[PDB]
């Protein structure tokens, strides 16, 4: 919670779980990958994650080893949704996260490739991007034309391919 | 007799100028302040906005 200053140094542990607990495999994707999907992971995941927490929430202080089996199945969860977001939209997915390695990985700067990636898996994977707590009245902002706030440079490939959707009829 | 010296025109030169040319210049005062009210105002406008998008990109990270 607080941050390590004044001369720490980094250890790390030969060991393995032990028996009593199953395995689980991890999530191996990086910041742009896992910014990029997070509001998918978060609509596929909705009730597992919220169950995690809510496990958190009920058994005070235990905590970690109490809350060892829903853990498992929020990670389970999310590579579900990471491995059917890379097969059915591999190109564009890897095209909005490499905008996003780019410019400090604000989403305010990679638009045209969120649009682009939005469409797919929408018709394909059927999961929508939504923001909650947002009343009607109020417009999303990665709905909107002509935003106040734009990036420095596009980047040419989301360019190149919004344009080339444009023209197919895709978007 | 006079032979050779500088002299004058025969009609004389024409009258140079030797009263202040401080002509007022500019606007009226109250047309800079106009002005500087609608330049500050539409910079209010666009900083104002952009701080409320700013905002909803806080929201949405
Ligand atoms: C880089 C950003 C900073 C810009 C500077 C600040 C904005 C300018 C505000 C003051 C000027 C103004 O607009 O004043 C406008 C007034 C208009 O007076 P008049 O109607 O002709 O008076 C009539 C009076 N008689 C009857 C006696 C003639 O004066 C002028 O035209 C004088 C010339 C101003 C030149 C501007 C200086 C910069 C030179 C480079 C050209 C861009
Ligand atoms: C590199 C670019 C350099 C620019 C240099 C500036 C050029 C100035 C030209 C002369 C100004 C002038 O003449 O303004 C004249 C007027 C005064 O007119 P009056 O005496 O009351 O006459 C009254 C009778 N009239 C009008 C019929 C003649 O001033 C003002 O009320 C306000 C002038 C402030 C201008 C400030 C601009 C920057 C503001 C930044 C915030
Ligand atoms: C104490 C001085 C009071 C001055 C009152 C002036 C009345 C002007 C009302 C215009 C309303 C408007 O047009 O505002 C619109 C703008 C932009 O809004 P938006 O993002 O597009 O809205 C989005 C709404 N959604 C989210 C629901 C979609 O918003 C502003 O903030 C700018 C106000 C205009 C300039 C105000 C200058 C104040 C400068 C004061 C320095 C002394």
């Amino acid at each position: 919670p607080r941050e390590a200053a004044a001369h720490w140094v980094p250890f790390e542990d030969k060991a393995n779980m032990p028996d009593n607990v199953p395995d689980v495999v991890e999530v191996g994707a990086t910041s742009a990958p896992l910014l990029s999907a997070s509001y998918f992971i978060g609509a596929k995941c909705k009730p597992y994650n919220d169950d995690f927490m809510l496990c958190r929430e009920e058994s005070q202080g235990s905590g970690a080893i109490d809350c060892l089996k829903e853990g498992r199945r929020v990670t389970r969860c999310a590579v579900s949704v990471i491995e059917d977001i890379n097969k059915s939209c591999l190109d564009e997915f890897r095209l909005h996260w490499q905008c996003l390695e780019q410019n400090n990985h604000q989403l305010s700067g990679c638009r045209k490739a969120e649009a682009l990636l939005n469409k797919c898996v929408f018709t394909k994977l059927n999961l929508e991007k939504k923001i909650p707590g947002l009343r009607p009245d109020e417009e999303p902002v990665f709905l909107k034309k002509d935003p106040w706030i734009k990036p420095a440079v596009d980047d040419f490939k989301s360019v190149r391919a919004y344009a080339e959707a444009k023209k197919n009829g895709t978007l | 007799p006079s032979v050779g010296q500088d002299l004058p025109p025969v009609g004389g030169y024409e009258p140079v100028q030797w009263r202040r040319n401080l002509p007022a210049r500019g606007f009226r005062p109250l047309v800079y302040l106009a002005a500087l009210c609608g330049i500050c105002g539409y910079g209010f406008y666009r900083a104002l906005g952009g701080i409320q998008e700013r905002r909803e990109l806080k929201r949405e990270k």
